[PDB]
């Protein structure tokens, strides 16, 4: 049916890519949470992939920069690798949706610059994340 | 050993 909700009767043109607007996709929903040496995304964070994809495709010169950062435990080479690959997962995702590789970007600062100090499921879980950076 | 953890 579509057009079930009305803002002010003006029109539906309102900025809403896959559910959210740029100002939200860039500051609210753009971070994914991974697990211990996990190389898979979760349905809970999938929505972003489809939303960012709609916005990314809508803009020809729009390129997404996936930032990966897992637990410091180990070494940049071990992390960066594990992450860069996970990053390859999301990068290839948008790629399968029709998004050009030239607009895709991946990186990882594993042990380089840790986020949550400490080494416990709490701090560690908070560290296992790849933040969609534009 | 792996990635430790």
């Amino acid at each position: 049916c579509s057009s079930s909700n009305n803002d002010a009767a003006g029109n539906g043109a309102a900025q809403t890519f896959g559910g959210y607007s740029v100002a939200d996709l860039q500051q609210r929903y753009n971070t994914v949470y991974f697990g211990f040496d996990k190389y898979d995304i979760t349905g809970e964070y999938v929505q972003i992939l489809d939303a960012h994809a709609a916005y990314l495709n809508a803009t020809p010169a729009a390129k997404v920069l996936v930032e990966g950062n897992t637990d410091e435990r180990g070494t940049p080479e071990y992390n960066i690798a594990l992450g860069q690959r996970r990053a390859d997962a999301v990068k290839g995702y948008l790629a399968g949706k029709g998004v050009d590789a030239g607009k895709l970007g991946t990186v990882s600062y594993g042990e380089e610059k840790p986020a949550v100090l400490g080494h416990d499921e709490a701090a560690y879980s908070k560290n296992r994340r790849a933040v969609l950076a534009y | 050993a792996x990635k430790x953890x």
